[PDB]
């Protein structure tokens, strides 16, 4: 996360970070119940075999969870990162507590019509502070304008699917960053914070003219109900 | 603006209309209150709630 404030205890309890075998975290991922976590279908590629760190906020003052099954949409293309999401399902149930908490689901047309209407949505992650840089060391998270869609494709320079939706800011320099991919895109409502993207790609971090794009979760809301079943 | 237009139809979390009027539902986690409008959480830590 390029920009944006530390969270703070208790703020963002539903993050996950993905763990290489070097315990060293390279995406994250959204806690939706006891036994499973929401991440990018990309995320997958960038380990042989990884974990599920839940709680920390900071990597360097210390729960551990295995994968125990990978649900990757067959449709996702390498290509053009459309379908970019997985669903992970836990060895071990997540217990819940200060820091550890699922972001809701929300119903699919109440979210299109009440969720993606509202002015911004919250990133958060591990990632980058700065397109050059190293992984955070402590969890971030930022407030993300909603794009407007045909001002979305507009800047782009590569496909704005049905799949995705746009974030961020066009001249202020905050964006999700690597690092970051697979996280949580939350959006508040009445003090409800429910899952409303999954962070996917952009043409750089923070980029003048450029906005960050996720994966749209209302699209796969079936899906994920499938995946959790 | 009427009914879900209007406020969510002052419901707590999803709004839906049935034959013209508001139905109020949550979401896994919480059940409706007598009001038919609030959402009430039915343990620790339900879905959404920072843990302040
Ligand atoms: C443009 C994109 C890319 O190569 N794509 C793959 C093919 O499909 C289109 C996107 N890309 C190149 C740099 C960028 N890597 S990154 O710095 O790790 C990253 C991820 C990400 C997510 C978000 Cl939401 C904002 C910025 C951002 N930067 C990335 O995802």
């Amino acid at each position: 996360i390029v920009g944006g404030q530390e969270c703070k205890d208790g703020e963002c309890p539903w993050q996950a970070l993905l763990i290489n075998e070097e315990n060293e975290g390279f995406c994250g991922g959204t806690i939706l119940s006891e036994f499973y976590i929401l991440t990018a279908a990309h995320c997958l590629y960038q380990a042989k075999r990884f974990k599920v760190r839940v709680g920390d906020r900071n990597t360097e003052q210390e729960a551990v969870h295995e994968v125990e099954v990978v649900i990757k949409h067959n449709r996702f293309t390498k290509e053009t990162y459309d379908f970019d999401i997985a669903v992970l399902r836990l060895k071990t149930p997540i217990t819940f507590r200060m820091n550890v908490a699922p972001a809701c689901l929300p119903e699919r047309d109440w979210a299109e019509s009440t969720l993606m209407t509202q002015k911004t949505g919250i990133v958060s992650g591990f990632g980058r502070t700065h397109e050059k840089g190293r992984q955070s060391t402590r969890l971030k998270m930022l407030e993300v304008p909603y794009v407007d869609r045909n001002s979305c494709k507009l800047s782009s320079s590569f496909i704005i699917t049905q799949n995705m939706f746009c974030a961020g800011y066009d001249t202020k320099q905050e964006d999700a960053c690597q690092g970051d991919s697979g996280g949580p895109h939350v959006t508040r409502f009445k003090d409800t914070y429910f899952v409303t993207g999954i962070v996917s790609w952009g043409e750089g971090c923070a980029r003048k003219g450029k906005y960050g794009i996720y994966t749209k979760v209302t699209a796969f809301l079936k899906w994920i109900d499938r995946s959790m079943k | 603006r009427k009914l879900c237009s209007l406020d969510n139809g002052d419901c707590d979390q999803f709004c839906h209309e049935e034959q013209n009027s508001v139905v109020c539902s949550c979401a896994r986690g919480y059940t409706l209150a007598d009001n038919g409008k609030a959402c009430i959480p039915t343990g620790p830590y339900p879905c959404g709630k920072q843990t302040l």
